[PDB]
């Protein structure tokens, strides 16, 4: 047919008799909740209750993953800025513009190379959510 | 520019001969056994 | 992969024969960096210069090929340089050794299902469908859609009674351009 | 395709169809040939 | 279902086998599995077993076996070389020395880019320089002029079934006569 | 195999162009008709305009036949018609005389010289056996002399494509094995009969042939051979014609002047 | 989406003259740049769910191929019969997907199966061709598509695209097919 | 409606008994026909004789029937009974009845002697001679014909040699008109159904 | 080539051609 | 023109 | 039954007629075959030689008698198979198609074993699919194409014509080792002549016929002197309808 | 697309269809296959180019067959349409004459003066087109190319030109080395000189 | 279900069938653009490292 | 990998412009594109883009 079998015209499709009694929980699993959004209760991306879960309880780090905007976050080129650095302190009478070359080339490359750590981490959100993720289903294991 | 300043030969696969007739002895053969040997262990190195 | 040298670099002496390998460490050698996606792309380089033009070049080299193995040995290096050519020859070629080994004695018919699922890739009932299927993907624009229109409008009712026989290919004529679009400009008006 | 009469028509505008001609060789009203263009075509057939 | 038909042993013996060349375990699948032919791997542990059961211990079994494989190849790739040697003096076939001349030509019509009138005539001077062309070509730097030793030919090819003597016949052993 | 007719037939038309080698004389050696027609450049002689032989109006093995061509013949064609014949009559003939399997007296001499290259005569039989075995086409086998790495190499093996002759290359000629698919084929049926694959009854004609060589002969051959390279005038021919070379590259270079 | 139940003399007269609605529909998104219409997105949304409409039966029948280890010789008549009925079974919706696939793998095939797997297989997993040659067999016996293709067109384009993914021809059970919570 | 016709079409239409490879066309694990393997097998061969070539070269462009009053003087034989060997045996292949092979014998007799005449000893010729009894041309080794077929069903026969251009059906029209429909219009004139 | 000209720009493009080649055959037996 | 369109064309 | 009877053996009705001496020596001919076909289907490659679509049993009718052609087939064809199959596994080229084998192959002097014997193997396949027994009369179409270019004011002087050429370039080539195709170059119908090991399809042509020139082909039958009977019989027994499909088909 | 709406409209022109055309011409690979187009594309009317002349007159004199007059002809149709012929259609015209030896000789003459006529008027237009902007060296080897090529045609460029040419010249230098060239223009290469 | 290391619902693997990179690749291995290929060939059958403690 | 694609975008855009070096009125030019893009605009040379010169 047209769409899910987990799914009627009315909402989500009442299994267990907890439905008939409470019947808000076909229809509001909460205020990122659309139509076709039930069934599916983790609700698109960025988006409320789009978050993916692990044994229960939420995944609200996956930047901190990939070392992008983290603390502990990976850096690119750390020789270079300190190299700088150093032509910087050490004297005012010679100016080297080329450790300040290497610097910028390094940075240029660096664009580049963070877009696909984004992409990919994009893409393991995805493969977390099909083959991982229990949809906040499972009893928390963490305290 | 250009005033101030101012691969393509041909070569024939018949007089190679002499070089194709030098690998089909068994001198060369071997070593070829030995080298193609040497390089068959499973290499780690990628590009 | 076995007898694959890792480690090869341009300061090595030119290996013997002719692989994709060994001819594009060669290319590289000769040509310097030029480096091409496909055949017709060389033809676009050095443009209007065709097949045959070259082959007689060829043929005059090696004195003892004949004419069509002239143009046939730069066919074969260009291919080897880059990806195979896209032609309706070498389809039918294909097609002709397919059937002219027949049968095979592999246990399920391996290779000859391998050939036959292979073949009908190249088909026009299958471009239809790519067409229907990226179609479906909303991965055209405005002018593909008005392309579409007035590919129909050309068509009568006869035309449809016929080309609806096929029950795929007036699928085609209405999206023949998109089709090719996918499987594969007015500068400035001039008036009086 | 001509001006030329069949023998179909020349029925019709009598009024006779294909039954009257019963004793003529004639099985095919339709085509342009002669008497004895039909008789060598059915000859075998008897 | 899947668990390994392969019993540890035998998985160390193949694994072993396969480590020691490429070529045995690339042998019968290189791209996909090529199932209704014997393959290398097998054969071999097949005549290993052999050579076990014979009493000979693990080491020498195993490099003997590898021997058998590497003489066998041997052979082949002999027979390749003596049909190439034949191949390329029938004159229709190329080694990479020749292929770089063909190289050679593509890269000169992308280069400069060439009208179909400058390609013929490329043409029709390559082939008189391939027929025609001598070797020992003269230069002249005046008073004093160089000669060096040039690319090949086909009169240079004539030249040296002559024994460079000019005549045609230097044939001293005995042959048919005609009168 | 005996072509003696048909060269008969074709020389007289051949002899006034080859004048340049010679003219015309009584008798001429298959050798020198092979490599006074060996190598024919496109340039020099072409195809005279209506050549019979290239609208495929008249059969390269019929040009013999017909009188209109005699008169006026075309170079290349007849040339490559008059090479074939020579070539394919020098090898039945060479073979002819190297497959005496009469005397089993085999030389001092021949070993001596076999066993400093080879190492041993089961070693050379070895290796004429394999040459004739794989081969990309049905031809004949050679085993020659080349002067070039001599005191290295004295002999060599090289299975020529088809008919083509080794002197073709420059080298020597000693003895011959027939492959052609002829001695193959009478061979298979020669087998079915009495009172199977390719491959080993091809190398089956391969090694029953070399048992039936007559190494005397290729000791004479060797022999002419070496005292060959070893004649003065042979140098004197070589200076002559390189001194020719030179005065060519120098007046060209000059015309240009 | 109520659908329609077969009828008398009126509703075979339009199964008969319906022809093709894969086409229609693409004709009349295409009308939209007439003069007198503008081109809709929802006349648009009509096609592109004539043209997807085969994610049911398609993407069942790529379980079928893809997602199990050595399911017999895929060529002989009897698994071929196996897979023929369960494929007719999804469509026409007498079937859960689930149970159609559980009922595939559950087939009887043959006595000793994995004794006799274990003379052909190491790990179990058969060559895929004859799977995908039956799946595309099928589809086109059975009366599937309007036009021939587009059965073996799908079928193998939506393996193609699953190539490409970390663990590809795995699945977790719950996602798998129809059940009371999916996927977006 | 669909399904029930699909039902009756593939059992009414479904083979028996035993093929070549001796086993039914539903039998288990062995098949006939891999992708069409047999239908490529007759678009190479195709059916016909070489008699039937041999006599459509030699007859060339004229009459049929003059030809048949013409190979039969007044005493020879009925004209109705070669004139419908003749046409059973063209098109609707058949072994010709010996009546039509004496005919046929005495016609021929110098295209079938050019075309025995350079054949090596073991190499199978081109005969008629009925001196057996029976004329299913599966019994002579099918070298009474030219036939490579023991059995031909007729109606295949027929749209087969009549996909060869040869004979005059459509065609009975003036002839030039014929021609130039053929040109102009292409074979394609009927892929329009209307 | 006064003729030929005048021909051409007056819409006779045949006979312009036919006439041309007829100059230029008058001239040919003229030089030679 | 009368028997360019009307002729048969074996005799 | 079929499964059980051996490769040759013929399968038919008992006129008890056998002795058991000879009834015995077929048993053990049986069990020779039974093991020799246990180690064919080990020795079994990649590629294999074609089935053929008319039965040769006997020879084929105008040309060849039975040794004739199964000396082709059963002799030098399967060997040129053993010889590809020996040299297309533990190489690059392993598991391709015939054509991606001959293509890959072309030119080079290092491969010449695969390349000789892969377009060894397609020419002796397409003789195979140019032979139709009792002969085929030239289709009106492709008669159409030949006499638009080899044809002289004459009817159907194509087709005399083309087997007159056919011949011409038979003889034409001496070293009798080789084949003769009449192929479409893209732009004109042209006789061609490739030597042992070369392949319509390494020069980028469109084969139409085939006819095998090889001595070998020719030997049993009609002698060393016999090729021009040999190519006038070929044609009595060529096939002429392929050849058209495959132009047309060409063409477009 | 013929235009439908204002906005269609805004969007088209003869003169740039010139330029689609092009395309759709260098696509065709057969001279046959472009001369459809080519017919469609002058009835029609479209402003045709001399890129329309280039890619039509070189795939003409490559293709086989053709009558060398027919060549010509096509130029001359491509001129009267209004197209501006250039160097590389000249240039090519003369390769297709001397490629015909087999025309009668008055033709021959009549198409060589018609060719010497282009040259001339092209290297006027092209002194015209780089004089104001002071190029000197380049406008010097483009008449060595016209010189050039009208040397072979058995001609030179005539007096006028040359008039034209040495009153727009700037350095010293190129107009005595002008004097000169012309001079050795009319005489040839071995001729007598201080 | 989960599986033991971090509870996955599947078995980790990359490829599993031995024709899937031919099946996949099917044009480009008839067309040839696969002979001298060696994506086809080092990753064919490789599979996840064992990440396991 | 980067690295690899940088490396083949530069040296083929040397060999289109270096072709310049090697062929100066050598061929590759249309009529058209001598109408159309020879004027100055933002593909081919333009003043400046941005604000802040
Ligand atoms: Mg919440
Ligand atoms: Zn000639």
């Amino acid at each position: 047919r047209q769409h899910d079998s987990g799914v009627n015209q009315y909402g989500l499709k009442p299994t267990n008799a907890y439905d008939y009694i409470n019947p808000t929980n076909l229809i509001n699993f909460g205020r990122g909740t659309t139509f076709d959004n039930l069934g599916v209760r983790r609700a698109g991306r960025g988006e409320i209750d789009s978050s993916p879960s692990h044994s229960g309880s939420p995944v609200f780090t996956q930047a901190k993953l990939i070392g992008l905007s983290g603390e502990e976050q990976l850096t690119m080129c750390q020789s270079e800025t300190m190299a700088l650095r150093l032509c910087m302190a050490k004297a005012g009478k010679e100016t080297c513009e080329r450790e300040s070359r290497a610097l910028d080339s390094c940075l240029g490359r660096v664009g580049h190379l963070r877009r696909a750590m984004s992409e990919a981490c994009w893409e393991f959100n995805d493969w977390f959510i099909q083959n991982v993720s229990d949809n906040h289903t499972k009893p928390f294991q963490h305290r | 520019q250009q005033d101030v300043d101012n691969f393509i030969s041909p070569q024939l696969p018949q007089m190679d001969w002499r070089n194709m007739s030098a690998r089909s002895s068994e001198e060369s053969i071997r070593e070829e056994m030995r080298q193609l040997a040497e390089n068959d262990v499973m290499q780690h190195q990628r590009v | 992969p076995a007898e694959h040298n890792t480690l090869s670099s341009l300061r090595d002496e030119l290996r013997l024969d002719l692989t994709a390998q060994s001819l594009k460490e060669a290319w590289m050698r000769v040509s310097g960096g030029v480096y091409f996606q496909s055949v017709d792309e060389y033809y676009a380089s050095v443009d209007g210069l065709d097949a045959e033009q070259i082959g007689e070049v060829l043929a005059a080299l090696f004195p003892e090929l004949n004419c069509y193995e002239a143009q046939a040995l730069v066919q074969r290096t260009l291919e080897c340089i880059s990806r195979p050519v896209s032609a309706a020859s070498r389809q039918l070629s294909r097609t002709i050794t397919a059937e002219a080994v027949g049968l095979d004695n592999a246990p399920g018919h391996y290779t000859n299902f391998l050939e036959w699922m292979g073949r009908l890739t190249e088909t026009r009932a299958f471009k239809t469908e790519h067409a229907l299927f990226e179609f479906s993907r909303r991965k055209f624009n405005r002018d593909d859609v008005r392309v579409m229109f007035e590919n129909y409008r050309l068509m009568s009712k006869a035309t449809l009674l016929a080309d609806s026989a096929d029950s795929y290919s007036h699928f085609y004529t209405v999206l023949k351009d998109f089709a090719r679009k996918v499987a594969g400009q007015i500068g400035v008006r001039i008036d009086e | 395709d001509t001006r030329r009469r069949t023998l179909e028509d020349v029925l019709k505008r009598l009024g006779k169809t294909t039954r009257d001609l019963g004793s003529i060789p004639i099985v095919n009203p339709r085509v342009d040939v002669g008497l004895p263009t039909h008789i060598k075509r059915n000859y075998q057939l008897h | 279902d899947d668990t390994s038909t392969l019993s540890p042993e035998r998985v160390a013996l193949r694994d072993e086998l396969a480590r020691k060349s490429r070529l045995v375990a690339s042998e019968g699948m290189r791209y996909y599995n090529i199932f209704w032919v014997r393959k290398p791997l097998d054969t071999m542990e097949k005549e290993y077993y052999e050579l076990k059961r014979r009493g000979v211990d693990h080491g020498e079994a195993i490099r003997k076996v590898l021997q058998g494989f590497y003489s066998g190849l041997a052979v082949k790739k002999r027979v390749a070389a003596i049909q190439a040697e034949e191949a390329k003096l029938t004159g229709r076939f190329i080694t990479m020395r020749e292929a770089t001349v063909v190289l050679g030509v593509l890269a000169k019509l992308h280069k400069e880019q060439l009208t179909p009138h400058q390609v013929s005539l490329l043409a029709k001077e390559q082939g008189e320089t391939t027929q025609s062309g001598a070797k020992l070509t003269a230069i002249v730097s005046r008073q004093v002029e160089v000669k060096e030793t040039a690319n090949d030919s086909v009169r240079q090819l004539r030249e040296k079934a002559e024994d460079q003597t000019g005549f045609p016949d230097w044939y001293t052993g005995e042959s048919p006569t005609y009168s | 195999l005996r072509n003696a007719r048909e060269l008969h037939r074709l020389l007289p038309a051949l002899l006034p162009l080859l004048d340049p080698p010679v003219p015309t004389g009584a008798s001429v050696c298959a050798a020198h008709l092979i490599v006074a027609t060996g190598h024919v450049s496109k340039q020099r002689e072409p195809h005279m305009s209506n050549c019979p032989v290239l609208e495929r109006k008249i059969p390269l093995s019929e040009i013999a036949s017909d009188d209109n061509f005699l008169k006026h013949p075309c170079v290349p064609c007849l040339k490559h018609r008059i090479n074939f014949l020579a070539s394919e009559d020098f090898c039945y003939d060479f073979v002819e005389r190297c497959g005496c399997g009469t005397d089993g007296a085999l030389p001092p001499e021949w070993r001596c010289i076999v066993e400093r290259q080879f190492g041993s005569m089961a070693a050379l039989v070895e290796e004429l056996v394999i040459h004739a075995s794989n081969r990309r086409e049905a031809g004949w086998t050679w085993l020659v002399y080349d002067a070039q790495q001599a005191g290295e190499r004295p002999l060599l093996v090289v299975n020529m494509p088809a008919q083509r002759s080794p002197l073709l290359l420059g080298l020597w000629p000693l003895a011959v094995v027939n492959v052609t698919e002829a001695v193959l084929v009478e061979a298979v049926r020669a087998e079915s009969s009495g009172s199977k694959k390719l491959s080993e009854i091809r190398e089956k004609v391969a090694r029953d042939a070399v048992s039936r060589m007559n190494w005397g002969f290729i000791l004479q051959q060797l022999k002419k051979a070496e005292t060959y390279y070893a004649s003065s005038d042979r140098g004197e021919k070589i200076r002559v014609h390189r001194m020719k070379l030179e005065r060519e590259a120098v007046t060209k270079a000059m015309s240009g002047l | 989406d109520i659908p329609k139940n077969l009828e008398g003399e009126r509703s075979r007269r339009d199964l008969a003259s319906r022809g093709d609605t894969e086409f229609q529909a693409l004709v009349e998104f295409i009308e939209g740049a007439s003069y007198d219409q503008l081109i809709s997105g929802r006349r648009f949304k009509k096609v592109y769910d004539v043209l997807s409409e085969n994610d049911d039966m398609f993407i069942w029948l790529c379980h079928t191929a893809m997602s199990v280890l050595n399911p017999g010789d895929m060529r002989s008549r009897l698994i071929y019969n196996h897979l023929r009925i369960l494929a007719e079974s999804v469509a026409s919706g007498e079937m859960t997907q689930r149970t159609a696939f559980r009922f595939f793998e559950s087939a009887v095939r043959s006595p000793a199966y994995r004794e006799i797997a274990k003379r052909q297989l190491e790990g179990g997993a058969a060559t895929r061709l004859a799977g995908i040659s039956a799946a595309a067999d099928v589809m086109r016996r059975m009366g599937l598509t309007r036009r021939p293709m587009s059965s073996y067109f799908e079928l193998y384009q939506r393996i193609v695209e699953r190539s490409e993914a970390m663990t590809p021809w795995g699945f977790p059970p719950l996602f798998q097919f129809e059940e009371r919570l999916s996927l977006e | 409606m669909g399904e029930r016709m699909r039902a009756i079409i593939e059992d009414y239409s479904k083979g028996f008994g035993l093929g070549p490879h001796g086993h039914s066309p539903t039998h288990d694990t062995i098949h006939y026909n891999t992708l069409n393997a047999e239908g490529e097998r007759v678009r190479d061969l195709g059916y016909t004789d070489a008699l039937g070539r041999l006599f459509s070269e030699k007859l060339g462009d004229r009459d049929v029937h003059q030809w048949a009053v013409e190979s039969c003087a007044d005493g020879e034989a009925d004209v109705r009974q070669l004139l419908l060997s003749l046409h059973e045996w063209r098109e609707r292949g058949r072994p010709p009845s010996l009546l039509l092979a004496n005919v046929l014998s005495k016609y021929l007799e110098e295209e079938i002697a050019a075309f025995n005449k350079g054949i090596p000893e073991n190499a199978p010729k081109l005969q008629l001679e009925t001196s057996d009894g029976t004329l299913a041309h599966s019994g002579s080794g099918g070298s009474r014909s030219g036939t490579m077929w023991a059995d031909v069903d007729p109606t295949t026969f027929a749209l087969h040699q009549a996909s060869q251009s040869t004979r005059s059906t459509r065609c009975d029209e003036p002839f030039i008109l014929h021609l130039v429909k053929r040109a102009k219009l292409g074979e394609c004139v009927t892929n329009f159904t209307d | 080539n006064a003729f030929s000209n005048m021909l051409r720009e007056n819409g006779l493009h045949d006979t312009a051609r036919e006439v041309a080649l007829c100059e230029a055959m008058n001239r040919n037996k003229e030089l030679a | 023109v009368s028997l360019i369109l009307s002729w048969d064309g074996p005799g | 039954y079929h499964a059980y009877v051996p490769k040759g053996a013929s399968v038919q009705m008992g006129e008890t007629f056998m002795p058991s001496n000879i009834a015995t020596a077929v048993f053990r001919e049986t069990e020779a075959a039974a093991a020799r076909a246990d180690k064919t289907k080990e020795e079994t490659g990649f590629f294999s030689q074609p089935r053929l679509n008319y039965p040769v049993s006997s020879g084929i009718p105008a040309l060849f008698s039975k040794d004739q052609f199964d000396m082709q087939y059963s002799l030098f064809h399967r060997d040129v198979v053993e010889t590809l199959n020996r040299h297309t596994l533990g190489t690059p080229l392993e598991g391709h198609n015939l054509e991606t084998v001959i293509r890959k192959t072309s030119f080079d002097a290092t491969q010449a074993v695969a390349h000789t014997a892969a377009s060894e193997h397609f020419n002796y396949c397409f003789f195979y699919k140019s032979l139709r027994p009792w002969g085929t009369a030239p289709p009106p179409r492709l008669r159409e194409a030949l006499q638009l270019q080899y044809g002289t004011n004459g009817s159907a002087d194509a087709m005399d014509e083309v087997r007159r050429i056919v011949w011409v370039t038979a003889a034409s080539h001496q070293e009798r080792c080789g084949w003769v195709y009449l192929v479409w170059s893209g732009v004109h119908f042209d006789v061609v002549e490739f030597p042992h090991g070369s392949c319509p399809i390494a020069s980028d042509l469109i084969p139409l016929l085939a006819l095998n020139v090889h001595e070998s082909a020719y030997i049993l039958d009609y002698g060393t002197s016999g090729l021009k009977q040999y190519v006038e019989n070929y044609f009595k027994a060529c096939n002429w309808p392929l050849a058209e499909r495959y132009y047309l088909m060409a063409i477009g | 697309l013929e235009p439908c709406t204002p906005r269609e409209w805004l969007q088209f022109s003869h003169r740039n269809l010139a330029y689609a055309y092009n395309g759709a011409l260098r696509a065709c690979h057969s001279l046959p296959s472009m001369l459809l187009l080519y017919k469609e594309m002058k009835q029609r009317g479209v402003k045709v180019d001399v890129d329309t002349m280039n890619v039509l007159l070189t795939r003409a004199a490559r293709h086989e067959h053709i009558q060398v007059d027919d060549v010509f002809l096509l130029f001359d149709e491509l001129v009267a349409l209004g197209a501006r012929p250039d160097l590389a259609a000249a240039e090519t015209l003369h390769t297709v004459l001397s490629h015909s030896a087999s025309m009668p000789e008055e033709w021959r003459e009549a198409r060589r003066l018609q060719l010497v006529e282009l040259y001339n008027n092209l290297a006027m237009e092209e002194v015209e087109r780089l004089a104001p902007h002071r190029a000197d060296r380049l406008l010097k080897e483009q008449m060595k190319r016209f010189r050039g090529n009208l040397q072979q045609l058995g001609s030179g460029l005539r007096p006028t030109v040359y008039c034209r040419y040495l009153h727009t010249t700037h350095t010293a230098a190129v107009l005595l080395e002008e004097v000169h060239n012309f001079l050795w223009e009319l005489v040839p290469n071995d001729h007598p000189a201080m | 279900r989960e599986g033991w290391l971090f509870g996955q619902q599947v078995q980790l693997h990359y490829h599993r069938f031995p024709d899937e990179q031919l099946i996949t690749n099917l044009s480009r291995w008839r067309t040839g653009e696969t002979v001298g290929d060696i994506a086809m060939q080092q990753f064919r059958n490789a599979q996840p490292f064992d990440i396991e403690d | 990998t980067d690295r690899i694609r940088r490396y083949f975008r530069e040296l083929e855009a040397v060999h289109t412009s270096g072709s310049a070096s090697a062929r100066g009125s050598g061929g590759g030019t249309t009529a058209e594109h001598k109408q159309q893009d020879q004027f100055y605009s933002p593909e081919n040379q333009p003043i400046s883009l941005h604000r802040n010169n």
